[PDB]
């Protein structure tokens, strides 16, 4: 039942809200998106019609404040802002709804796609990956690099994904070189799960967020992180039955949602062939193997 | 990056480096069982670790006891190789540690990189060169120490004997790889060329015979003819018909 009003739409733009998108014309009487489901994190995203290089958006949770979009003609982008005056915000939203100037978040009642993509994603965790503590919402774009990419420039504008490196002292116990390299169980269970993430829910949240940033922004470092987190599980001989069952569901909905025409740029041949056919878990991902074989048999 | 024909002088510069060849680590004979199945029997092996500048050879003897009750031995052999090279590096004073380790087989890259994470400034490189180090076990004195070993052992040799008194390391490496290539292509013929003149012996402290400079020139020529002879036998080619340009290329190309 939440609303993200827009001050105006001064430049022609494709607007995304989660898995939905629509075209707005230069100076079209568009004043925002209503009927946004409470309970999930959302992403509003933009691709300018006059420059497809301008590709960017905002993660937010309507439970954490009243957010609106306003075009900034200096910085040349649609900005999210928080309105701290509740009564002012309520009055704005009321007028735009009465004048029917807003698109409705088009959720089919049967359709659990967005929940299935964001199950483990939480706005407080996004704010640690994307550091801008003065805002309750998080800006991401197509060009932002990861901390790992910046190792192999501006640190303030980085995606702070958890660094995964199979040939690192973190991944490999001195004296267990072959063991730890060929069976990543140590690295998954002690270092990442028990050590850094604390639980599988946090690990899956980061995996889901990386996928969403790869798909919605074409963010290359996000795609690298999504594949590294899949490969770390699939390359581990010892993984809890509940984590394998959940990963199969997570990947199924991700492969389901991927636009067929972006499969070539968003899917890594080596990782998927390894994960489905050669890895410890080659037999553990029944739903993912079936959708991948039916939708993307070329890649394999 | 990759070591090739281009960057070949790099082998003889003053940056310490080692070649590592794992092709004699895991050695077996294949035989029939009483029930008519097939089984392997391991024999003693060795890591061939060589400084191409000095001739210093770190021959780590791999005793068959290493393999007892292990599975996937061809995989384990790469990791055991990497473990022992990393143990050798850690055993050497800092000023003797290599700056680069070149593996003769690309399958050694991940095992060695993983065992050497403690040495981020030692470059682990592959090579495009086809090197004949598999034939090390054709050198009688190396074969003897490997097969007599009753336990894990490291033996140190100079694979160039006293050659560096008289020739450069470029020319010593040339002579070594020509001799090993000939031993690899036709061991019987190679040994008959080296060992036939009884007046020329191997010193107790040497691996190869004590040839004068003129005799080395003749030996080197007889080894090059052996490699050409065998190439003709293998491909059914009239050797006597070839030119020096044609001959030249087969004498590296391989
Ligand atoms: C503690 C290290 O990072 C995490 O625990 N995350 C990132 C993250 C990002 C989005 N949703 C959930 C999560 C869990
Ligand atoms: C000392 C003279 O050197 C040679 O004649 N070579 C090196 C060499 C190394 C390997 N195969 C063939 C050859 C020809």
């Amino acid at each position: 039942m939440n609303t993200v009003p827009f001050t105006s739409a001064p430049i022609e733009v494709t607007i995304g809200i989660d898995q939905y998108s629509f075209n707005v014309k230069e100076n079209q009487p568009f004043h925002g998106i209503k009927d946004i489901p409470i309970g999930h994190v959302h992403v509003i995203h933009f691709q300018h019609a006059d420059n497809s290089s301008m590709r960017y958006g905002y993660w937010f949770d309507c439970r954490m404040g009243n957010f609106y979009i306003q075009y900034d003609p200096k910085d040349g982008l649609y900005k999210m802002m928080e309105e701290r005056d509740g009564a002012k915000f309520e009055n704005i939203v009321h007028n735009f709804k009465e004048r029917q100037m807003m698109v409705s978040y088009p959720k089919i009642d049967e359709d659990d796609t967005w929940y299935n993509l964001t199950e483990f994603v939480q706005m407080d965790k996004i704010r640690k990956i994307v550091r801008k503590d003065e805002n309750q919402f998080s800006y991401v774009d197509s060009s932002m690099t990861t901390v790992q990419e910046n190792e192999l420039s501006d640190p303030a504008h980085s995606l702070n994904y958890t660094v995964i490196n199979f040939k690192s002292r973190e991944a490999i116990r001195p004296g267990h070189e072959m063991e730890d390299f060929l069976d990543k169980s140590y690295y998954l269970n002690t270092v990442m799960l028990q050590g850094i993430f604390k639980n599988s829910s946090n690990y899956f949240g980061e995996l889901q967020f990386a996928f969403l940033n790869a798909m919605f922004f074409g963010n290359y470092g996000s795609s690298l992180q999504w594949h590294a987190m899949i490969e770390l599980i699939c390359s581990s001989a010892t993984v809890p039955k509940h984590m394998l069952d959940k990963l199969d569901e997570i990947l199924y909905y991700q492969i389901k949602t991927l636009p067929e025409q972006y499969s070539d740029i968003l899917l890594n041949e080596r990782v998927w062939n390894i994960c489905l056919y050669s890895s410890f878990q080659k037999n553990s991902l029944h739903n993912t193997e079936k959708i991948m074989e039916n939708k993307y048999p070329e890649l394999l | 990056g990759a070591m090739n024909s281009s960057n070949y002088a790099e082998l003889f510069n003053n940056d310490i480096k080692l070649f590592v060849d794992d092709t004699n680590v895991y050695r077996v004979t294949v035989h029939k069982t009483f029930e008519g199945n097939v089984a392997t029997k391991a024999i003693n092996g060795c890591i061939f670790t060589l400084n191409p500048k000095t001739g210093h050879l770190f021959l780590k003897i791999i005793h068959t006891s290493v393999w007892a009750g292990q599975k996937r031995l061809s995989q384990l052999a790469k990791w055991k190789t990497a473990e022992e090279v990393s143990a050798l590096v850690r055993s050497l004073p800092k000023e003797e540690q290599p700056k680069q380790i070149i593996v003769t087989r690309k399958a050694m890259l991940d095992p060695l990189e993983v065992h050497m994470l403690d040495f981020p400034n030692i470059a682990i490189r592959p090579t495009e060169l086809r090197l004949p180090f598999s034939a090390a076990m054709s050198i009688d004195k190396l074969s003897d120490v490997v097969m007599k070993a009753t336990e894990p052992q490291m033996v140190l040799f100079n694979i160039y004997d006293d050659w560096l008194d008289r020739i450069s390391s470029y020319t010593a490496f040339s002579r070594l790889t020509l001799l090993l290539r000939a031993l690899k292509t036709n061991e019987e013929s190679a040994k008959m060329i080296l060992l036939s003149d009884p007046t020329i012996t191997i010193k107790s402290y040497h691996l190869w015979p004590s040839f004068t400079d003129e005799q080395w020139i003749t030996i080197e020529s007889q080894m090059r003819d052996l490699i050409l002879t065998e190439y003709g036998r293998k491909y059914n080619v009239n050797i006597s018909a070839l030119t020096q340009t044609e001959i030249k290329d087969i004498i590296l190309g391989q």
